[PDB]
RNA sequence: AUGAUGAGGUUAAUAGGUUCGAGGUGGAAGCAUGGUGACAUGUGGAGCUGACGAAUACUAAUCGAUCGAAGACUUAAU
RNA sequence: CGCGAGCUGGGUUCAGAACGUCGUGAGACAGUUCGGUCCCUAUCCGUCGUGGGCGUAGGAAAUUUGAGAGGAGCUGUCCUU
RNA sequence: CAAUGGUAGGAGAGCGUUCUAAGGGCGUUGAAGCAUGAUCGUAAGGACAUGUGGAGCGCUUAGAAGUGAGAAUGCCGGUGUGAGUAGCGAAAGACGGGUGAGAAUCCCGUCCACCGAUUGACUAAGGUUUCCAGAGGAAGGCUCGUCCGCUCUGGGUUAGUC
RNA sequence: CCGAUAGUGAACCAGUACCGUGAGGGAAAGGUGAAAAGCACCCCGGAAGGGGAGUGAAAUAGAACCUGAAACCGUGUGCUU
RNA sequence: UUAAGUUAUUAAGGGCGCACGGUGGAUGCCUUGGCACUAGAAGCCGAUGAAGGACGUUACUAACGACGAUAUGCUUUGGGGA
């Protein structure tokens, strides 16, 4: 139950492929041009 | 050209600013600060403010005006880690790394 | 569980403390010491 | 249904809770989990309170809590009396809805996806 | 498990609520009668009812964004 | 004498004790007897499921043949003739 | 013309590092180090050019040695991998208002919940300033933090009878 | 004879942090520049930071400050898969 | 056009070269401090209170030296020179 050797680099760098944060689900806000969630209330505005 | 804005010896692991900066390379100004702005990680309010400080340093220094800028290219790197312990079981003490960061931030107009 | 080193000013004192290594040769002997060592505090 | 991430006790607690409060301030800031669970509380006393006889004052009062509300002019008066002077007027006509919910972005703390449910 | 799979996004029954029902429980509350009381009887298979069946846009799937073809040579028939 | 990083720990093989025997004695016996701490967050190969990328000379939605592969594969009694 | 695999091992010739003696030299017109390069000798290794670098250092002959590291479960110091994994140390929180650059986490309020031969009140031993009021947020708090047993400033313990 | 893993354990408030009930044990840690000339002002930021301007021969000499190797971590890409 | 045959492209990521950064504190140069000695002094301090300490002492204030309630020092004789 302890590694029986190291994780070089490559095999490293290669399990992390798939291993990153996604850009957020974001539209421009119809009531003043600012990008918000989509489905959620603008902080900027205020709006729908 | 090249705006200029770096923050250093941020308190954050540099593993975990780097998944954020994988996303605004190469975006657009307004782009990225939207991205940054709506992503919900730590790491995001610390940087959307090395942005602000470059494009205020085009502005204030270039004259290069905010509305054409890219983040040309956008990094971190480790910085001056703090070493700390925690008291384990029997004894023994496991060590703990708070490490830190070196954010840079570069913005161009794609100009000469 | 109990540890050891129940604190206790009075007997800490009592069995060590100046004047109890003042009191004995061998008590003398490492006052001794622990000046030729430069201790700060000798007893 | 949904449990909440807690149990049984506690939960129906929570629920009730968070039911009276949203009827003191007609909208209130939470996550989404408890906000899509609340919503049938809520919607299921206001229709208890549709009614206003005796047996529904008597039966929803199981669930809501006893508080106090200082109206303007220091006027005083309780949850039920509210949920069956001031909002059953309201939504005589409405036969649904009663509640709306405005998705918000996630806060700080946490990930969570806070949210408003506030009667419509 | 997550991601996948599948049913849906207003030109909408996908889920919640509302209305009706199935199933479950078993005679709600308030009245009136009788009893000193503990209680009982009629209203009234009443009242309540999480996932189950149906109808209804009342509430939420409003806005928007991203990805995704223009089709290689060679030879044989055509 | 398959399998304890899957399990138990009764036997056996630590320290306690006791009986029979041997030894002057400390102790001893594969002679009995009662008691006696079973650790480990899985890196790789392997295996059971479950995703993404790319290739199948255009980009797609659906229906598919089957090269192979896997699973089953047991049997009783009674009656009739 | 003959010989030249080689371990324990014997013999010989040498390459390098520091220092010393003498001789002769190089150096802010850029020394030693450091980095790069497609260069030279049979080897240990030796130069040259270009960058960084901002003061010492080569060469010849000869002398002396703390003189050459890859392994000792070696010592010291850095940095990995396991991995964004295990863990986040017994428990009930919800919501309105306020504060701030920022709030599940700080202040106020309502409701709810837990203890209650005690998680309550005293007082010893022990610790010594952790006590109080302002202020701050690097660090310490297993998260966050505007908060604190943290940091800065200024304060606070009064006996003839205890 | 040694030049900061050396030379005292100690070049630096060292027999000191610290550890132990106590005898006792016992560290780690030098170098900005010639001169502090130690960065007036402006810009983003609450601040830490930074980016200009200025000081200086030099500021990848800016106080953790001479040179700054390797392990290690990144960002580009020429050729590959 | 259709049949048969052949071959790109791809890069989620990886490799190798190269460039530029960080981290870290080797190396080189340096000396405040050590080590081994030589030559000459000297080789007793205490009830006259020692050696070693503890508390104090400054305009303000913790530490280190120095000092002792005459305290971050006093007197005197000489040296010197803002
Ligand atoms: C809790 C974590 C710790 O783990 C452990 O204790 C586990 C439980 C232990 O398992 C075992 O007992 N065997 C499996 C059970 C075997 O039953 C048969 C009946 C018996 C017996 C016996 C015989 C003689 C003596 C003895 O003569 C004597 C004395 O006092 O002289 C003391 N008794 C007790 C004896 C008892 C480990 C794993 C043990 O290893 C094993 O031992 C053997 C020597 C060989 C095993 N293999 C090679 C075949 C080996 O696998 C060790 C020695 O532990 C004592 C592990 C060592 C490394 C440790 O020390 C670690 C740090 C542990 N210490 C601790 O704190 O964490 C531990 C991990
Ligand atoms: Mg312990």
């Amino acid at each position: 139950a302890v590694p029986k050797r190291r994780t070089s680099k490559t095999r490293k760098n290669k399990r992390r492929t798939h291993f990153k944060i996604s850009v957020p689900g974001m539209t421009e806000c119809p009531n003043c041009g600012e990008y918000k969630l989509s489905h959620r209330v603008c902080k900027n505005c205020g709006s729908y | 050209m090249e705006a200029k804005a770096v923050a250093r010896t941020i308190r954050i692991a540099p593993r975990k600013v780097r998944l954020v900066l994988d996303l605004i390379r190469g975006k657009n100004a307004a782009e990225a600060i939207a991205i940054l702005k709506l992503t919900n990680k730590a790491s995001s309010p610390v940087i959307e403010k090395v942005l602000m400080s470059a494009l205020a340093n085009a502005e204030h220094n270039y004259d290069m005006n905010t509305d054409e800028l890219v983040v040309k290219e956008a990094y971190a790197n480790e910085g001056p880690t703090l070493k700390r312990f925690r008291p384990r079981a029997q004894g023994r003490a496991s060590a703990i790394n708070k490490r830190t960061s070196h954010i840079t931030i570069v913005v161009s107009d794609g100009k000469e | 569980v109990k540890r050891t080193y129940q604190p206790n000013k009075r007997k800490h004192s009592k069995v060590h403390g100046f004047r109890k290594r003042m009191s004995t040769k061998n008590g003398r002997k490492v006052l001794a010491r622990r000046r030729r060592k430069g201790r700060k505090v000798l007893s | 249904y949904r449990k909440l991430g807690r149990t049984s006790d506690q939960r129906k607690a929570m629920l009730r809770d968070l039911a009276t409060s949203l009827i003191i301030s007609e909208r209130i800031e939470t996550t989404e989990a408890r906000a899509k669970e609340v919503r049938s509380v809520v919607e299921k006393l206001i229709t208890l309170g549709k009614k206003g006889d005796l047996a529904s004052r008597r039966n929803a009062a199981k669930t809501l809590r006893n508080v106090e509300i200082l109206n303007e002019d220091e006027t005083t008066q309780t949850a039920l009396q509210k949920l069956f002077g001031e909002i059953a007027e309201r939504y005589t006509e409405r036969q649904g809805g009663y509640t709306r919910i405005l998705k918000q972005g996630p806060r700080r703390g946490d990930g969570a996806e806070s949210v408003i449910i506030e009667l419509v």
